[PDB]
């Protein structure tokens, strides 16, 4: 069945593909990372550092890529994006992740 | 796999029989996507990931005192809501 709260792993999404000079967003297909983690506050007063907070993340990448349409005179039209092999609950990695809290639905074009 | 419902625990260690010390502990949900082009033009440091959560946290706690000494606080309600950090 469909487990409700369904551990971090790759789903199938559509990455919305832009690049400046170029006229029209491609939104592309591929999967992305998305479910549930296991976390918990320390209720212990006191500790340190802080116990941080594991996050759904990417375990594994490969990369494709695709020509936007209508690009100009010598832009490069062939933009990369990321496809999740895997999935994994970890660490969100500030120096690599721009982590932070729900958005409304952000990989549409725009 | 399911993961287990962000909800109060029975924190084992800290609860004494009639007085259990209760602990928010479950699953939230969390995604990580490309970060937007929109995104990269916002950002000083370009991350290549953004990754979008809610971790199991109180929606309310009690300071309390236990056992001697530990100085402790029980979970009265629970949510998904921020990770901070
Ligand atoms: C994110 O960036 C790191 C470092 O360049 C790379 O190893 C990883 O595969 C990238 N992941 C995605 C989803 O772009
Ligand atoms: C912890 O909170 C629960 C619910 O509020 C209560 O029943 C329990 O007795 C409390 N324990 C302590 C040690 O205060």
């Amino acid at each position: 069945k469909e487990p409700l709260r369904p551990r971090c792993r790759p789903i199938n999404a559509t990455l919305a593909v832009e690049k400046e000079g170029c006229p029209v967003c491609i939104t592309v297909n591929t999967t992305i990372c998305a479910g549930y983690c296991p976390t918990m506050t320390r209720v212990l007063q006191g500790v340190l550092p802080a116990l941080p907070q594991v996050v759904c993340n990417y375990r594994d990448v490969r990369f494709e890529s695709i020509r936007l349409p209508g690009c100009p005179r010598g832009v490069n039209p062939v933009v990369s994006y990321a496809v999740a092999l895997s999935c994994q609950c970890a660490l969100c990695r500030r120096s690599t992740t721009d982590c932070g809290g729900p958005k409304d639905h952000p990989l549409t074009c725009d | 796999q399911d993961c287990p419902e962000c909800t109060l625990q029975e924190n084992p260690f800290f609860s004494q029989p009639g007085a259990p010390i209760l602990q928010c502990m479950g699953c939230c949900f969390s995604r990580a996507y490309p970060t937007p082009l929109r995104s990269k033009k916002t950002m000083l440091v370009q991350k290549n990931v953004t990754s979008e959560s809610t971790c199991c946290v109180a929606k309310s706690y009690n300071r309390v005192t236990v056992m001697g000494g530990f100085k402790v606080e029980n979970h009265t309600a629970c949510h998904c809501s921020t990770c901070y950090y």
